[PDB]
């Protein structure tokens, strides 16, 4: 229904994972490959690993339930990506999606110290955790459209209200301040 | 016309006064504006004193 | 949200620390908390990323 | 199954799982009955004063008024010393002043004794 | 320019030779000519105009000296008008010397970005320059509270050749 | 002076056989005049104080308050004239004799030589203003508030009026010059003790400072406009002219007693602004922001640095000027709607739609960003109290952060909302206010190109 | 008032979908695979680790001058 | 590496610790073993601007990589033979680490076992 | 001393002039978007070259001007200091800025104060550019706390919305937080 | 008033349908698992007992509220929707066009006419609304939050200004 | 009922319940709605506390204690083995940086009359 | 109903959409390693 909208949203979808030789690739993966080489915090290490296989992770969402899926909205569709400003503004940024993460690194002047000599097994842990992310996300995404019936987890309850954060944080301190000024 | 006249208005008569700000205004004040030094490698030249950078000795043939 | 809490705003932050790079490295104790924090900060933003159901809110 | 909503000061009680609209009597029907009769006096003398085209002034709330008041100067006439406000006058007024002046004093002093013997150097420092 | 470098010293450029092998040419060459030809040039032609245009009705400024006064060393006790002198000479000795801070505080910042990634040990002269400058100054004036004065500054002095008297005398034993 | 002090003097006879209408013109266009002779003071000379005459003097502390008093009489002006055009002429020339008269008091205080002149004509102030605050205040408590504000400067006057007379017996002459050059250790001795308590005193019940100063939330909110502002914009820091006069004799016993002082304005400060977090009266929420920005200029005094001076006359003078802004909003809405509640009027911005704009620089302003005038004065103090004490930027910096919710408060529950049904009378805002407030907001914004004016004695 | 949709709504049916928008969703879609493969053959070692990590148990003692356990 | 688990869950003791070693002196048992050198002489080196951290002993396989990047300019998809024999001069002085890493690591047990042994036969 | 110098210092002022031509309201009103979009094009390629100098010479600037205030020791004045880390952002900032304020034209098609939402916009990126270009740390606070409150307004752009304002209440008040370290 | 059960049960089936609509996403399973629960709804519909009924209620309001879904879908024209008062900014008072200048008042001649004769259509009926409450208040106050109609001919209903000129949902 | 007679000078205002605005029938009608209240009700006597952007006591899904109970949990959790991970750092088969001319002492900020001593790497 | 019937029907899976344009792109990829190994024999 929007070919050049998915389009770009897939792309930067894919820049967030960072696949290679993309936009993505020329920052992220240098970064869990430098992290691994390092004398790091170790359960600091794990952690980004966790994260950048959770970064697949929403990405599935934003792609599985947006685009790939039957239709749910409203029954008067009004989907229209033809006006020429906004074609524009995307194509302009698309195309710095596909470039200028290979442009800017060769342009910049090496100065930075390259771990060269790594083991190979953790030199592409950041594409095996995005597929990995990938596959168990795309699995339990399609786990909606089976027809079982749903209970709600308590660990998927303290995901989606962010943690429990905002109704502690953002009610407690605050009334007690409030409290206490009255 | 209506690019040709931004960039007069826009970009042609506020650089000018900028390089004038930062010609002689500025450059006549020490200590305003400094660079680092133009990195230089032994081989190419220095403009000014003339004399070729002496280039490094032999590297151990490390090649792959 | 798309200028300023994307990629041209929120960047404040982390910049701040590149403009004092050459005095991080100095200390051992207080660098490891950056990474310290920047990784609790990855996993929960990201654990309270996945299960949500508005679109703006999920890139953010 | 899942055990029940504690409710908290921060987290109130939902109206849906409440016992009082889950156990009713004729009694609590005849006096919820007319809440909309109280109400409405408010409502219906309210909207006659705003829908009138004579009326070019602002409507005051009396009870706006009253809670202006009720926060403003109807306290000291009607605060009443007992031991619950003394100590609470005490507890949230000269206590934390005389904390500060603890830490800040011993601070200054640590401060003050170490530059006397020349522990702290301040080689740099020069504007105060 | 309009100084001198005794007294803001930038040692001399080293510009290398640009002399690229790769045929393909060199843009930033083009965008720096046409920068010259479209804007440098009438700048410098406005310029110079502007200055023969000074030239043509010249006044002239000259520099206001203080010539040297008592101060309050032996400015006498009581002696209001003495005192008066002092004060103000110290106070401008002050301004002076707040300034002369000023000067090495630029050479470090001049040191800093002219030798970028060197800034560690290129220029560690100015680095122990402002050493001495800030110790000195530390004794001279820092903490003579917002009401200063040249008794307040004998005040701090005093305190510090008494205290090195005691040590000396200590030391020498 | 005699330059500024005689044509502000001719101003009285000359608005009391002014036209019948034409006062109002008249005396708008010379006090606007009489400001602009005034800023041919603010240039000082390398050290030396400048002085005119014997009994008056001026340095780089006084005549950035003297303009600041002398620009501020055409605003009280314009201010005041909507709602005293309802009345008698004389009353209304009374009036303007009466701003007249407390301005001139102003302008000879702060540049008054002798420290005994400077105490009568500083407590002289207080006969304009309360009979300012009492006659034509709009309200029931005036009456009381008028009593407290007069009874609380003058309970601390009195023991200064002793101690300065002390000081004239013992020492010798009192002028803020011999003073100076002839400067004695004050020993520390309970004789002494209580002769650094009574120089203070006064000048701390002026600034206010907390606990001695629930006289500002009476005075200042039942006060008419002309007067709201200057109860809070110049008189104020009337008391901080004195404090930094006054402490160049209390040395150094003021670091052995400054710690009650410091430990009062900086914890209190913190409680202040949380009254300001919940309030009912917008008046009443600039008036408690006043003692929190008052409060940092009272320990910003007692450190006695270099550095907290500057940033005490930076702050003085930026909240002067901007608390007397907020008091002009504040009298915008309560003249349309006629009450001072809250959330009785919220919803602005939709209807009135410079005005908020004018409210968001004015909220701006206290808020203090970089590089706003009242922003380089709290960072300067912030730097000198941090250098006195570490911990103190605990306290610092929390009101910082408290001060960011109270005055951005304002500004969400007054303009951004939709509008209150029931109130009609709402009308577009007349020249007069937007013209007011730009000479406020204007010269704030313009200051911050050049700092040196007004940085104090000590740049 | 006047015209200027050149889409036109549609009710519970699939949106009108004009020539610009197919074939340039269609072209990048395409390019960016083009850089994927390209960079790929150019450029395989970055990704596959182009220097081998020697095995630490096949070095030997002797260029590890690791003198014996006979002393 | 694998190390880490047999430093930790492990005994710690025959494995190293990155924080002090070496700790034995490294020639001993080293017949003449040769002495580093850099071709880059300091004044140059400095002049190159060259940061802290890329200083090591490989650091001149800088100097020709940025010579080349800066005549070569616009050309930024050339140098990069010069680039990889950086890289592969990286490799070099990389794996000299884990040479001396794992003696210290065969060492650790070397003196252990010893240590039992020369002990328990008395 | 080249053009390095004094085109990279404009850039920041044909960014701010679109702010001084509001007031005047010789602009057009129903194209002031597109006023403030090839403005920012116009900035966009001229700090580009910006870095053809940093591939090229591989050199940097400090540019110190006008001075503030001669403040006891301190020599607090306006100063720019062009690096790495800068050279490059603001080409990449005004590239974002530029794409989006295209998109933002068919997006924001109906709201009536247009006009004002694009001044909020440049008015942000001029604190972010002076945030990105700051020699000393005062400069340095003067973005840190105009983007915060240029957000706050750009957060409560839509005014009404109850809600809007508590979250810009909450972003000033979790910034103020971050700004006791400053 | 008093809410009667059989409201209230009808509001637990409009809500907990809209709080599965949040769980079950995909249509297909809506429509399943919505006629298992309008079903099972109707299966227990004879309880003669109405303490019975409350007694089912007794476990369903405590089922919806721990199957509730925590991020519950709303449309955003409503509480809790993101477009919640989004274009309320532009809703200006009808009352404030009486403020502007007559050059902006002869900007418009036809509205601003005719806007006179809506003033004055609303001053003539004003009284008539007026005498028309009290002729039929109930006696003791006005019992319901209710308004009563226009009873007679020629006559607006009663209290009508605010809600006939209220601003539209859309002002741009 | 009023408030309880602590002496805190709330007098015969009444104690109306501690539930925010934010607890109210959105589709009732308001005669403020931004507030969601009507004409001359007894306002709560903490109103500017409990305003719809203030403190807002609306029921969450969770339990208050379970809310607590789980976040001050993870915190300490994750906050707990962030320190082990610290007394256990991860690192490479690999020893330090071998760096020419004694850890370049004379670049690192070093005095040049000291002359540091002999540190030297040699070829493993 | 019309939410799978009409033109809205066979969607594509997630995968396939992944590498929409592969069709196109192993053909530029061929035409590209051609013009390398025609550039490759020249020299
Ligand atoms: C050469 C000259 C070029 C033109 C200069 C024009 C002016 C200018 O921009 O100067 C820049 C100069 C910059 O100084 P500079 O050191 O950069 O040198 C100037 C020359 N250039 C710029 C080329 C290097 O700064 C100032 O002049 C400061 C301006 C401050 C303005 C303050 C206005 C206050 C108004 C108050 C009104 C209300 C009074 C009553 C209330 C008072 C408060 C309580
Ligand atoms: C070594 C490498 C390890 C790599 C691990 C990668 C894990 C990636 C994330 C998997 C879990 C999250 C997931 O799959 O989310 C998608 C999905 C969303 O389900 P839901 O939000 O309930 O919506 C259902 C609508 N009908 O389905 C779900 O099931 C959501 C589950 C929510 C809770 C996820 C908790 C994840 C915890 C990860 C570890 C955290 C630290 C310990
Ligand atoms: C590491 C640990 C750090 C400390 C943890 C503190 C946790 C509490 C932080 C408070 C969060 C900010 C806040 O006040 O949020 C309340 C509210 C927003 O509530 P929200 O859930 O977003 O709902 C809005 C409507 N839908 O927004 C509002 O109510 C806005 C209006 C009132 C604002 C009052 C703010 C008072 C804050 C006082 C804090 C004092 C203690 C500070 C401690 C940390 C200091 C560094
Ligand atoms: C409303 C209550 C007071 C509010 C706060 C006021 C400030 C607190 C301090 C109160 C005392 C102020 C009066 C100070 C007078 C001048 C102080 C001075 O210069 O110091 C003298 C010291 O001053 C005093 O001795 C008097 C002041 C101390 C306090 C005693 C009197 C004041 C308290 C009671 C009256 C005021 C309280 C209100 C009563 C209703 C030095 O003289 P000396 O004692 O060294 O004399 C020479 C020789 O040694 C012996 O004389
Ligand atoms: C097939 C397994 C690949 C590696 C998976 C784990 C990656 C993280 C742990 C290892 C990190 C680098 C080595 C340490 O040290």
């Amino acid at each position: 229904a929007m070919p050049f909208t998915t389009t770009a949203l897939i792309i930067g979808s894919l820049a967030l994972t960072g696949m290679p030789y993309l936009t993505g690739f020329y920052s992220k993966d240098l970064i869990i490959e430098a992290v691994n080489m390092s004398y790091t915090n170790a359960w600091a290490l794990l952690m980004t690993l966790i994260a950048t296989s959770l970064t697949a992770a929403y990405s599935t969402r934003i792609i599985f339930f947006a685009f790939l899926g039957k239709p749910r909205f409203p029954p008067l569709v009004l989907i229209n990506e033809n006006n020429p400003l906004l074609i524009n503004s995307i194509k302009r940024l698309l195309i710095g999606s596909i470039f200028a993460g290979f442009i800017i690194s060769n342009n910049i002047p090496p100065m930075t110290v390259p771990n060269t000599t790594m083991p190979l097994y953790m030199k592409m842990t950041a594409l095996i955790v995005t597929i990995m992310g990938f596959m168990l996300a795309l699995e339990l995404n399609n786990t909606t459209y089976y027809l079982k019936f749903k209970y709600p987890s308590q660990t998927y309850k303290f995901s989606n209200m962010l943690g429990y954060y905002p109704s502690i944080m953002h009610r407690l301190p605050t009334y007690h301040n409030l409290s206490m000024s009255q | 016309y209506r690019h040709s006249i931004f960039a007069v208005t826009h970009v042609l008569i506020p650089v000018w006064i900028i390089h004038y700000y930062l010609k002689y205004h500025v450059t006549a004040k020490p200590y305003t504006v400094v660079e680092r030094k133009p990195r230089i490698f032994p081989g190419d030249t220095i403009l000014e004193t003339g004399e070729v950078i002496p280039l490094m000795k032999e590297f151990p043939d490390q090649h792959h | 949200s798309a200028l300023l809490h994307s990629s041209t705003m929120v960047v404040a932050g982390v910049f701040l620390l590149i403009r004092f790079y050459p005095l991080m490295e100095t200390n051992k104790l207080v660098q490891t908390m950056t990474l310290c924090l920047g990784a609790i900060t990855t996993l929960f933003t990201a654990l309270c990323a996945i299960t949500q159901n508005d679109i703006k809110k999920i890139v953010a | 199954s899942f055990p029940k909503y504690k409710p908290s000061r921060l987290a109130t009680l939902p109206a849906t799982l409440d016992p009082a609209e889950y156990d009713i009597s004729p009694e609590t029907r005849k006096a919820q009955a007319e809440r909309l009769a109280i109400r409405s006096r408010l409502k219906r003398e309210y909207l006659l004063q705003y829908n009138d085209p004579n009326r070019l002034g602002v409507i005051e709330d009396p009870a706006l008024i009253r809670w202006t008041y009720a926060r403003s100067a109807n306290i000291y006439p009607n605060f009443r010393p007992t031991p619950k406000t003394s100590l609470l006058g005490a507890l949230f007024g000269i206590g934390p002043l005389f904390f500060w002046y603890y830490v800040f004093k011993t601070d200054r002093d640590k401060k003050e004794k170490l530059i006397q013997e020349g522990k702290l150097d301040q080689t740099f420092n020069i504007s105060y | 320019d309009s100084w001198d470098k005794d007294v803001y010293p930038e040692p001399p450029r080293r510009t290398p030779a640009p002399a690229p092998q790769t045929s393909l040419p060199n843009p930033v060459t083009y965008l720096t000519k046409i920068f010259d030809l479209l804007v440098d040039r009438p700048v410098t032609l406005a310029r110079e105009f502007i200055e023969q245009q000074h030239a043509k009705n010249r006044y002239y400024y000259y520099h206001r000296e203080f010539r040297r006064v008592p101060d309050i060393t032996e400015c006498e006790e009581k002696d209001i008008l003495c005192m008066f002198e002092a004060e103000m000479q110290w106070r401008r000795d002050y301004k002076v010397d707040q300034e002369i801070v000023n000067i090495i505080q630029e050479r470090l910042k001049a040191c800093q970005q002219r030798e970028g990634e060197s800034y560690r040990q290129n220029c560690a002269k100015e680095l122990e320059q402002f050493t001495q400058v800030s110790k000195a100054f530390q004794d001279r004036y820092s903490d003579l509270g917002a009401h200063y004065s040249a008794r307040k500054c004998l005040a701090k002095q005093k305190q510090r050749m008494l205290a090195e008297r005691k040590a000396a005398k200590e030391a020498a034993a | 002076m005699l330059k500024i002090i005689i044509p502000t003097t001719m101003l009285l006879p000359m608005t009391w056989m002014s036209k019948h209408n034409m006062i109002w013109i008249n005396a708008t266009v010379h006090s606007l005049l009489i400001s602009l002779i005034s800023l041919s003071l603010l240039n000082q000379l390398g050290e030396n104080s400048l002085n005119f005459s014997l009994t008056f003097f001026s340095d780089s502390l006084s005549a950035p308050l003297l303009v600041l008093t002398t620009w501020l009489l055409p605003l009280m002006l314009m201010a005041s004239q909507s709602h005293l055009s309802k009345e008698t002429t004389t009353r209304k020339k009374l009036y303007i004799t009466m701003l007249i008269l407390l301005q001139l008091f102003l302008i000879m205080t702060f540049t008054a030589t002798e420290l005994i002149l400077f105490y009568i004509l500083f407590e002289a102030t207080l006969v304009p203003t309360l009979i300012i605050i009492t006659r034509w205040g709009n309200q029931t408590e005036r009456l009381n508030a008028g009593l407290y504000f007069l009874f609380y400067t003058l309970a601390g006057s009195l023991p200064l009026l002793v101690a300065l007379v002390y000081i004239q017996n013992t020492t010798g002459s009192l002028n803020f010059l011999i003073i100076h050059y002839w400067s004695h250790p004050l020993s520390n001795s309970w004789s002494n003790i209580f002769m650094w308590l009574a120089c203070i005193m006064a000048f701390m019940v002026k600034m206010p400072l907390y606990g001695l100063h629930l006289w500002l939330p009476k005075a200042h909110v039942e006060a008419p406009i002309a007067g709201s502002m200057v109860l809070a914009a110049v008189l104020l820091k009337l008391g901080g002219y004195g404090m930094m006069r006054i402490t160049t004799i209390l040395n150094p016993l003021t670091n052995y007693m400054a710690y009650p002082f410091l430990m009062l304005s900086m914890w209190g400060m913190i409680m202040t602004s949380s009254i300001c977090l919940r309030q009912t009266d917008l008046k009443s929420l600039i008036a408690y922001s006043s003692v929190s920005h008052m409060a940092l200029v009272i320990v910003a005094i007692m450190i006695q640095t270099p550095w907290s001076f500057m940033g005490a006359t930076a702050l003085m003078i930026a909240h002067g000027l901007t608390s007397s802004m907020l008091f002009c909003l504040a009298n915008t809405n309560y003249e349309r709607v006629h009450s001072r509640t809250m959330i009785l009027a919220r919803g602005l911005q939709t209807l009135l739609p410079l005005m908020a704009t004018w409210w968001l620089m004015a909220s701006l302003t206290n808020l203090a960003l970089p590089p706003s005038i009242n922003l380089i004065g709290e960072l300067f103090i912030i730097t000198a109290s941090f250098s006195w004490s570490n911990i103190t930027i605990i306290l610092m910096g929390m009101n910082m952060m408290i001060t960011a919710l109270y005055s951005l408060y304002m500004l969400i529950t007054t303009q951004r909302g939709k509008y209150t049904h029931h109130i009609n009378n709402i009308k577009a805002s007349f020249t007069r206010e937007n013209a007011l407030m730009a000479l406020h907001i204007l010269p704030l914004l313009l200051l911050t190109l050049n700092p040196k004016m007004i940085l104090g004695p000590l740049y | 008032a006047g015209g200027g949709v050149h889409i036109e709504p549609r009710y519970r049916q699939f949106p009108q979908l004009t020539r610009s928008q197919l074939i340039q969703a269609e072209f990048f879609s395409a390019t960016m695979w083009f850089w994927i493969l390209w960079r790929f053959w150019h450029d395989s070692d970055a990704v596959l680790g182009h220097f081998p990590y020697p095995d630490p148990s096949q070095w030997t003692d002797e260029e590890l001058g690791i003198l014996p356990d006979d002393e | 590496g694998a190390h880490l688990a047999r430093r930790y869950l492990g005994d710690a003791s025959k494995e190293p610790d990155p924080l002090r070693m070496p700790t034995f002196p490294p020639d001993y048992g080293f017949p003449e073993r040769k002495e580093r050198e850099m071709v880059a002489t300091q004044q140059e080196m400095n002049d190159a601007q060259l940061m802290l951290q890329q200083r090591d002993y490989c650091a001149h396989y800088l100097i020709q990589l940025l010579k080349c990047k800066r005549d070569s300019f616009p050309n930024f998809l050339a140098c990069k033979h010069e680039q990889h024999d950086w890289d592969y001069c990286e490799h070099l002085d990389y794996v000299k680490r884990m040479k001396e890493f794992e003696r210290e690591r065969r060492l650790l047990q070397r003196k252990k076992r010893r240590e039992q042994r020369e002990a328990e036969m008395a | 001393m080249n053009p390095f110098a004094s085109l990279t210092l404009t850039t920041l002022i044909i960014l701010t002039i679109p702010i001084m031509m509001s007031n005047s309201n010789i602009y057009k009103t129903n194209l002031y978007p597109n006023y403030v979009k090839t403005t920012v094009s116009y900035a966009f390629t001229l700090s580009l070259v910006p870095l053809l100098m940093f591939m090229h010479t591989g050199q940097e600037m400090i540019i110190s001007n006008w001075h503030w205030m001669t403040l006891q020791t301190v020599e607090l004045s306006l100063s720019f200091k062009m690096d790495y880390f800068s050279v490059m952002f603001i080409p990449v900032a005004l590239f974002v800025t530029w794409s989006i304020m295209e998109f933002s034209m068919w997006y924001m098609h109906s709201d009536p104060f247009i006009n004002r939402f694009f001044k909020y916009l440049v008015l942000f990126l001029i604190t972010m550019m002076i945030l990105v270009t700051a020699n000393n740390l005062f400069q340095l606070f003067i973005g840190w706390e105009g983007v915060g409150i240029m957000s706050f307004l750009l957060i409560g752009w839509w005014h009404g919305r109850t809600d809007a304002n508590t979250a810009a209440l909450q972003a000033i008040l979790y910034n103020r937080i971050g700004d006791i370290g400053f | 008033a008093y809410l009667t059960h059989q409201q209230k049960v009808l509001r637990l089936y409009k809500r907990a349908l809209r709080h599965l609509e949040s769980w079950c996403v995909h249509r297909d399973k809506y429509r399943y698992f919505a006629c298992l629960m309008r079903a099972r709804f109707d299966e227990h519909k004879n309880e003669k007992d109405m303490v019975k009924a409350t007694q089912l209620l007794r476990q369903a309001e405590e089922e919806f509220w721990y199957g509730q879904h925590p991020q519950p879908y709303i449309f955003p024209e409503s509480p809790g929707g993101t477009s919640y008062e989004r274009y309320e900014c532009y809703k200006v008072p009808e009352w404030c066009l009486d403020d502007w200048h007559p050059s902006e008042k002869a900007m418009y001649p036809d509205y601003f006419a005719k806007r006179e004769q809506w003033k004055r259509l609303r001053r003539e009926s004003w009284e008539r609304e007026v005498k028309q409450l009290q002729e039929e208040t109930p006696p003791g106050g006005p019992r319901t939050e209710a308004l009563p109609p226009a009873r007679k001919e020629g006559d607006l209903p009663p209290l009508w200004w605010h809600i006939v000129t209220r601003p539209r949902e859309r002002p741009m | 009922e009023p408030y309880p007679d602590d002496g805190m000078g709330y007098g015969d205002y009444p104690k109306l319940p501690d539930r925010s605005q934010q607890e109210r029938d959105p589709w009732y009608d308001w005669d403020h709605p931004d507030l969601r209240l009507n004409w001359g009700e007894p306002i709560h006597w903490d109103l500017d506390m409990y305003i719809r952007n203030r403190v807002d006591t609306s029921p969450t899904p969770v339990s208050w204690n379970t809310m607590c109970k789980h976040l001050s949990g993870f915190v300490a959790f994750m906050l707990f083995m962030f320190w082990v991970g610290e007394i256990y750092p991860s690192y490479q088969p690999v020893g330090p940086k071998q760096y020419p001319y004694n850890d370049l002492y004379l670049e690192r900020g070093g005095d040049p009359t000291k002359e540091p001593e002999p540190v030297v790497h040699y070829e493993i | 109903a019309w939410r799978y019937s009409g033109g809205f029907a066979n969607n594509v899976s997630f995968v396939g959409a992944l590498l929409k344009g592969f069709k196109w792109g192993f053909a530029a990829f061929v035409v590209a390693v051609g013009a390398e190994y025609y550039l490759e024999s020249q020299n």
